[PDB]
């Protein structure tokens, strides 16, 4: 493409080069988490403000009862965690699975008992985290840590 | 069969009120049972068909509007459209409320009402239903304003998140562009170094 | 007045319920315009700020307790005495036993007038609260639509940003892998040639 081997490319060159390349995302979301997330890892960009959940997989806590994906909570801003997760390479698994590692507790904290049922059935245990880990973290344009955002 | 609260304002009897607490059947255009009460004597009765419209022709007004106006007067809320002087006559047991157009005595509906002794419990139930509707409306207002505040707070939060994301996503994409720029610049520097080494190889 | 008719029971007729019309006089300490009806008689008592200040501490008990009793009862086990026209009832609760206020009610001869007041306030309150509920559904629907629209806006923003980031990263991977192939080819050429 317009990319050169002896002339350093700037933003204008990159935009023209990328525009020359056809736009097509033919890649499954796992592969963004594996290889494309490694671009922010091998070259140290995992600290980007708006896209830092690339390797962090959270729980889209939007259900009154956990392990059931039909009791979506209406009238609340609990879906922001998933979109913020979807704002990065976060594998948004709506149900408690091996992917779930950051339980972002929203307006209901009594649901922790249901989390205990699947906290042992999966290897990477999820932890009870407040809205600051997801809902306020990308609002602050960062990626909070579980220990400082517990409950 | 239910009783609907319609306190017709008696100009002739400001002291002895009259409520046309209609207990209607499953019909509106035909004869509908209209029940009345005053405070110490209720006036119930069954209205026949083809006779309530004879006075409608005496009224010399539109049909169809007749049925709707009967519903308005019988049910809660006297209709502004066709205001009738609520002359619920105790002297004849005939609650005639009439719009005497062109200054002439025109009757509206043939209501065969009878005076009774003890409407106390019926009026108790009437005003009790009124204030139970008031209480449930107040509770509805309470949870409605609770939902109003909750939805407003969630709307503000989502709006703030969306505004921040749309404002900073272009900056983040430009940062990714600069990251690619630096990576390709270092790759090209390595390529030039290897080319120079090959020139001396 | 805010003549809210609240149901109370009779002493001899518990099943037949009088409606204690809890009114307002812009103050709550002075009780309310206590109008009562049975369908056969009227009890329109105009109790004012004359049996409150002195009656609060007459029985060696605090005004705060007296006003609390007024708020908790005048606004349960209710009992009205028709013979004396005196609204007193047995408040058989914890450390409460007395004639609640010297409410010597007034009785007008015509129950129809107090029934007029009761029905008028009842229907006016129904209409006002129904209009309140109507515009509250309106506002609730407006805010629900606004919140859903902004949530969908954030959905679209997140999807578009993720797609742009993904395609930029994929194009960058293509370019960088080609550059690394060039680098290793140059390594081989330097090693051999």
């Amino acid at each position: 493409y317009g990319d050169s081997y002896f002339i350093d490319t700037d933003l204008n060159q990159l935009k023209e080069v990328f525009s020359g390349i056809k736009n097509s995302n033919e890649q499954t979301p796992e592969e963004m988490a594996s290889l494309i997330a490694d671009l922010e890892y091998r070259y140290s960009w995992d600290c980007s403000p708006l896209s830092m959940f690339r390797r962090h997989t959270v729980y889209l806590d939007s259900y009154a009862v956990i392990n059931d994906l039909s009791t979506k909570n209406e009238g609340t801003r609990l879906a922001i965690k998933a979109l913020e997760l979807r704002f990065h390479g976060a594998k948004v698994v709506s149900c408690l699975a091996e992917g779930v590692s950051h339980v972002i507790i929203g307006e209901d904290h009594s649901r922790v008992a249901d989390f205990k049922a699947f906290r042992r059935t999966f290897k990477r245990k999820f932890k009870i985290l407040k809205e600051s880990w997801v809902t306020d973290s990308i609002d602050k344009c960062e990626l909070q840590e579980e220990n400082q955002y517990l409950i | 069969m239910e009783r609907k609260i319609s306190r017709i304002h008696l100009v002739s009897e400001p002291s002895i009120t009259h409520f046309l607490q209609v207990s209607w059947e499953k019909t509106l255009e035909s004869g509908f049972v209209i029940t009345l009460t005053d405070g110490h004597s209720a006036w119930t009765g069954t209205v026949s068909e083809s006779e309530i419209s004879q006075e409608a022709d005496d009224m010399a007004m539109e049909k169809g509007k007749y049925v709707g106006e009967l519903r308005k007067a019988l049910l809660s809320g006297a209709g502004p459209a066709d205001v009738y002087t609520f002359n619920f006559s105790k002297e004849s047991c005939y609650f005639f409320f009439e719009k005497n157009l062109k200054d002439v005595s025109f009757r509206l509906g043939s209501f065969n009402l009878e005076k009774v002794e003890n409407p106390a419990e019926v009026i108790r139930e009437l005003i009790c239903y009124c204030l139970d509707t008031i209480a449930e409306n107040q509770a509805k207002n309470e949870h409605l304003q609770k939902e109003n505040e909750r939805l407003l707070r969630d709307w503000n939060d989502v709006q703030g998140r969306f505004e921040k994301c749309v404002s900073a996503k272009e900056a983040l994409e430009t940062d990714l562009y600069k990251r690619f720029i630096l990576v390709l610049n270092e790759k090209k520097t390595k390529i030039r170094s290897l080319h120079n080494k090959l020139l001396n190889a």
